[PDB]
């Protein structure tokens, strides 16, 4: 019922003094303007029990009016391939050829492979429309000729289609035929399958300059302007092995294109090999090879799922870059999205004096306001603070407009209670188009989303905003932390995880002392060597959160701003295909941390354990926390007290996920056991892996691994490591007006780490 | 050979849903007619809070919580911390159903929800 | 309290028509003598609510009396390298290096490298005394001389250990260095490690020929008669590069050994590359290549684990057919077992007239009886019925031995009640080394038994055996098939997975239907590929179990006895190595059949979806059922009627583990679903795969994925596929004196599918 | 620098998970006294055999049934069908300790190990 009128994002999470960020924006219609404003956010949490939302207008040179304009977005994913003289339209008879793996076969109107105009009804295309393959062709006057398959597409079957256009016969013809083996394909050879037939129409058009890109899984919407093609009837599954020859093929050459032959190469006009560009360091690339030899190259657009089964994946090898042969295939979804594309409508360059801090520009027009976050780092190379906050931008793209609530059946299930959503929520299910999905969601196909994209706006990066598991999710949960901070007077500095997976150990060598998040759930393989190199050599960890380094996760080397991410199992009931596991932008097999003997335990002391989100829990403390060599840890906090009682989230310094101490997951040997939390419910949930086989009882209350471990451990050169390992942890920094244990513990700590001496050895 | 058009084919088991979901209704209906208490159990505490919720109230919510999200209901934010709303969840693209009533916070709305989850049942009866 | 006085195993499963199968027997005292007959096998189960137990004696060759001696049995895992002419003890200088991974380093004396007579103290070892690296040598006088390490070892850590006799200096020096990375160590590179030392002790006597076999992970117990070196004080741990240096090494050397460098190379007179062999179809050998070029090859004894992470494995590879020079290691363990290596006490040649079916030797020794069960084919290349019942003896192989209840916490969880065990479990936990593990049991080390041998006495494989779950399991259970096809007069062969795996589909295609035991879970990819091609061409099946073809195995090309199985998640709290999933003796990925894209649904129609053993359920016919097309199967049944309800295991016809109709996973679009089962309580269990993401309900009578599905679908050419999805099937046949839904179903089916025309269609 | 001998470094999971055996301890010993039909339920039929266990009766379950192996109770077949005894699992290479008293049916030993299980709880406190 409430109306969000504008929404905007930046080109970059972060920049340091002399760079330059980008904004843009878009307004539901084209009309009036919109203020533009900075703001250097310190609270998100509006909750009444807590300090209430917080910020400070910071003057710049951005401040201003600015025209409001409604920008288009293109949505979905395909590959387009530039052709302005037209070569991909042959004046005579030519054929197209390719293999296909469709899952939405009956979601109406699909583009396979086209070089069309949809407003003239020029060109060509292959499309699956009624459930069934079709070639058309069109000459601009309205009319087409179109040759009608016989038998509906079977989804995620594979078939070899050809799409032949015979002037000399005055005919259109399309060969159909179903390639399914062991194991490429929904099911398998058991079942008696008529899905193969040979069609011919009559052809009463010429096919006609479309004026427009030539597409893989969409059609060209209009002529093309000023270069840009509008790509529209989005297909869902996979394209494998596309090419178009200079000649009409016959049955012959249909049957032989369908076992794998390159039937009369020499009459290639064009042929996309997908996997051409696989190496050992993957294929981290959007460029599309034109295996022909005549520089008809594509490009990728909104991410695909790359390094995917092909039509010849026969299940010997599960690794791309070690079978690329079998690896051809291209997985496009209607609902992928990298970059909006928008237009700029204003930038910001970061000038001497500005402190390194947690940023936005408010935006404010008409009755609705947006706030667009990014971060601002010291100058280069530098450090202006003792303490470093490490903004988990990582996983900010990973929950990045989660619409959990809207789409996972068990999603409530999961959240222990009726999720309270808002208008942030209402939007995304609105206009998906603008906004496009989490890797927490599905494609509309069914299968997990494994590219996420910071140039788009995430409504669930705005301050203001309150996520279904209960309260505040994850930037906004962070601003605990920042409220904290500020209120206590610790000058600090913050980078993303982004800058840590750029930067290395180098970055975080520059400070006493680095601290989590909320919620550092994915990581970088960087990441993780980046951390252990500096607590190993005299660094100073504060780890707030839990589920942190869980995901092992990959930015995109040719994009920046897109990361990759692909897990075998998610809440929403999305399948994880059998061969497609490794990661298309760096070859390596990523996934959970724990699989790749780096469990969390190794580097920050403790590893997820559970997840539950009806309410938080309170710490119990443990003998650990009255030995003498923690004193200094235990401060004003009574040994009889309870740790944590009350809080903004769930109402506990420890719940919603909790990790535990585990000496065979990597626990260092000297980790002292300060705490546990207790009071989880029976929503407290345990993930099967080989430490906890599935049986009843494997739930809060019930099994020794769900609870939460406050852990200390010392490392060489006064280094140290202090884990609290629950994300509602800083959630209860603020309660009780400051005054409660939480406060005091963390306080704690961070007042001998930012000493000039070791932390405490043992 | 013999498998031809894919639309004489249907998932069958929708046949074992249909029937797993109404004898499991029943149950629900009859838990609740057979422990009322929980009912004030839910209204009093609905996180559960310091105070886990019953075994029997835990069986009704483990059926609602895992239903299909399509048609459910979530609580949707009017203006926070003052007036909410039972919104039901309609395909993509489209706005929710909000309730008429009101209700001053999110304890309040999560038993009103409860109340007409188990209301709805009761009409499929 | 009574005491189990003998046991046998054979030395093959099956034998056809004049072959002949060998048999190994061993009594607790050599000491008079054993009775032996032999006994077609018809009903195992004694349930007094059931026909009882039932066997018929056959006149056979091998009948009569045989000395009864006891068989010393070799436990635990090592390499043996023959070295007759003294080689590898030189009379001068010479040192020892290696890298070790001790995974017990307090249990008790462990050899890791020696050539080393025990009995005399002769030869030398390199050795864990005490938890420490000890390095020793002895003339024969019993007198020795040792060196001790300073540093204790930590478990499962890299080190580099340096073994030195100077005689030049009447010196003994040991080098100790711990090399840890980011991922090949329990730790990681935060925790301070100091590890290392170089300690030097006199050496008062000289290194003598100790007269037996250079050994890896143990020590030879006395002077090797016969040429057979026992093994004893046995090594759990992995071992890397060991070598044997002709001269004294020093610091520098052992420094630069320790990185991995091949000091002064001309110098070795040994140096074992455990991963020479590995290839694309893995290292399916027990040989150890000699790098050194001096020719001393050496060869596993007792299947250690290999394709196994190294020193130096890094995580960047994780499939060790595609990184040698980082899977370098050998995995050992004190239990491991892939031969009694037993004399032979009698054979039996197949005689013409022996019917195809199950068989067993039955064995008379004092208070006791024992029985050897086998198989018994037709004529090779032939059929002698229309029926053929595969023996699931891939999955005995699995249970093999089994001590779930006595190793696994959550067992009596996962089994719904207090386990009801008998004399043959006592047997096996009071002298395993006789025995060996299953792959649901850990090794001591705490790592999953990845290899299982049928030459060994098999307890579990009895007819009169009762397992933990509550009644009967694998070969026991499934002589109620047996039972039922006898006293129904039905005619039938049998075969094993075994020979399945060896002939392919050309078997199946003799039989006009195929039946299942009651719990096929596990299947080579080559059996998987025989069903899915006898099915698409007129074979008609019987899935009457579930849980089938669950497992990818794979049979040892060297050793057909011995299979293979790597699982990423079992009972028993064994963790499963990271980098190790990939099969040693095919190279191929492995693991679960639906995450090779081949799920049970694909073939048999239905596949994995619960298990839960306090008991079983019943079937209620679903819309299917009333339909024409299946009117033979429902013929004597009544359409308001339960089915199942009552049976011998867990009193119910759909118990134990059901599996489920899913198109998503393969099931034919021509399915048809008869009934689904109920009354499944909180016991029943979900495992959690990309499709049931774990949530607080994911139990029978909570989810709907929790039952099984009866369902058929025809194929080409009168083909069919029948499965009733539900591991108790069986066990409902004899119910109220074999007059009962299940039995007229399976009746119905069979008499169906034995007839000379097609199976109906659909 | 510091981590040198192993012995110096004990699992400290063992604080948390002794103090987590004795709040569970007491947790089962009042459910039983809060809830004492469960103990006749379960006499009546263990294996739940078309009655499955009621809520509270499962919570003991799930307790009892996943403790660790080694001084866990099973179930001892002497003479099937006719003999049974409470067994006591002990280390490899060892028999197990039996018990006394002879039971008719494993439905009996298994109520029998249900009691003689909540005496032991009783006696740890
Ligand atoms: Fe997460
Ligand atoms: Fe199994």
């Amino acid at each position: 019922m409430k109306d969000i009128a504008i929404r905007g994002y930046c080109d970059r999470p972060s920049v340091a003094t002399g760079e330059t960020i980008r904004f843009y924006v878009s307004a539901n219609e084209t009309r009036g303007t919109f203020d533009a404003e900075l703001v250097r956010l310190i609270h998100g949490d509006s909750n009444p029990a807590g300090p209430g939302y917080k910020e400070e207008a910071i003057k710049s040179d951005l401040e201003g009016q600015y025209p409001a304009r409604f920008q288009r977005t293109q949505f979905g994913s395909y590959v387009e391939v530039a052709d302005p003289d037209a070569g991909l339209q042959p004046d005579g008879a030519f054929s197209v050829h390719l293999f296909l793996w469709s899952t939405t076969p009956s979601r109406g109107r699909q583009g396979i492979a086209s070089r069309w105009n949809d407003e003239r009804q020029s060109g060509w295309n292959l499309a699956i429309e009624d459930g069934r393959v079709v070639f058309t062709i069109g000459d601009g006057s309205g009319a087409t000729s179109s040759v009608v398959s016989d038998r509906p597409l079977f989804q995620q079957i594979w078939y070899s289609i050809t799409g032949v256009y015979d002037p000399e016969k005055k005919q259109l013809r399309l060969y159909q035929k179903s390639v399914v083996n062991r194991t490429n394909s929904r099911f398998g050879l058991v079942v008696p399958l008529d899905s193969d037939c040979a069609v011919s129409a009559d052809a009463t058009v010429k096919a006609a300059d479309s004026e427009t890109s030539l597409l893989i899984a969409g059609l060209g919407e209009a002529a093309a302007q000023d270069g840009r093609t509008w790509c529209i009837a989005h297909y869902n599954g996979k394209v494998d092995a596309p090419k178009i020859y200079g000649c009409a093929l016959g049955q012959d050459d249909a049957e032989k294109l369908s076992r794998g032959e390159i039937v009369r190469p020499i009459s290639r006009l064009a042929h996309w090999d997908f996997s051409a560009g696989i190496g050992l360091n993957g294929i981290p690339t959007d460029h599309v090879v034109d295996a022909s030899g005549y520089g008809h190259h594509g490009r990728c657009m909104n991410q695909p799922s790359r390094g995917s089964t092909g039509w010849n994946w026969d299940g010997h090898e599960e690794n791309f870059i070690h079978c690329p042969e079998q690896y051809g295939a291209l997985w496009f979804h209607e609902d992928c999205l990298d970059d909006c594309r928008w237009e700029k409508d204003f930038e910001f360059t970061v000038p001497e004096g500005l402190k390194s801090d947690f940023y936005a520009v408010k935006i404010r027009y008409e009755d609705t306001e947006d706030y667009i976050p990014f971060f601002v780092l010291p100058p280069r190379g530098t450090a202006t603070a003792p303490i470093l906050v490490i903004a988990s931008t990582l996983s900010y793209l990973a929950y990045a407009n989660e619409q959990i609530m809207h789409k996972a059946d068990i999603g409530q299930a999961v959240a222990g209670h009726t999720p309270v959503l808002n208008e942030n929520d209402v939007e995304l299910h609105k206009n998906l188009s603008y906004y496009g999905l989490s890797t927490y969601d599905g494609h509309i196909d069914g299968r997990g989303v494994q590219y996420t994209s910071w140039r788009r706006p995430i409504m669930n990066l705005r301050p203001k905003h309150r996520q279904g598991f209960g309260s505040i999710w994850e930037l906004p949960a962070d601003l605990h932390l920042i409220d904290w901070l500020n209120h206590n007077g610790f000058e600090y500095d913050v980078a993303t995880e982004h800058d840590l997976n750029d930067q290395g150990a180098e970055l975080l060598r520059r400070y006493k002392v680095v601290l989590t998040g909320s919620h550092p759930e994915y990581q970088t393989w960087a990441n993780a060597d980046a951390w252990e190199d500096y607590l190993a050599d005299g660094g100073r960890g504060m780890y707030l959160a839990a589920n942190g380094m869980y995901w092992i996760v990959e930015v995109h080397p040719e994009k920046p701003w897109v990361m990759e991410v692909r897990k075998e199992l998610g809440v929403t009931a999305w399948e994880a295909p059998p061969g497609e596991y490794h990661y298309s932008t760096n070859g390596r097999r990523g996934g959970r941390f724990r699989g790749r003997a780096r469990a969390t335990q190794k580097i920050w002391g403790t590893g997820m354990s559970s997840f539950g989100f009806d309410h938080s829990g309170y710490f119990v403390q443990m003998p650990d926390s009255q030995d003498e060599r923690v004193a200094w840890i235990m401060e004003g906090i009574d040994p009889e007290e309870r740790i944590g009682d009350g809080g903004l989230v769930g109402g506990g310094a420890g719940g919603y996920e909790l990790d535990r101490y585990d000496l065979a997951l990597g626990t260092p040997p000297n980790t002292l056991l300060l705490a546990s939390s207790v009071e989880h419910s029976v929503v407290y949930t345990v993930i099967p892996d080989d430490k906890a086989f599935p049986h009843p009882g494997m739930n809060g209350g019930e099994h020794p691994f769900v609870r939460a471990d406050i852990t200390y451990f010392s490392t060489a050169n006064g280094g140290g490591m202090f884990a609290t390992s629950s994300i509602s942890w800083l959630g209860s920094l603020s309660w009780n007006d400051y005054d409660n244990n939480v406060s005091k513990m963390t306080k704690n700590v961070l007042n001998q780490f930012i000493k000039d001496e070791p932390a405490p050895r043992v | 050979s013999c498998v031809r058009d894919p639309s004489n084919y249907r998932d069958r088991s929708a046949d074992w849903y249909a029937f797993y979901d109404e004898r499991r209704r029943k149950e629900i209906i009859d838990i609740i007619d057979e422990h009322p208490e929980i009912v004030e159990e839910h209204a009093a505490n609905p996180f559960g809070y310091r105070k886990h919720p019953s075994p029997y109230l835990q069986r009704v919510h483990n059926y609602f919580r895992m239903q299909p999200t399509f048609g459910r209901y979530y609580i949707y934010s009017e203006r926070e911390w003052d007036a909410y709303r039972i919104a039901t969840i309609r395909e993509f693209g489209e706005l929710p159903e909000l309730g008429d009533e009101r209700f001053k916070t999110e304890e309040e709305a999560m038993h009103a929800v409860f109340l007409r989850r188990i209301e709805d049942v009761r009409a499929e009866l």
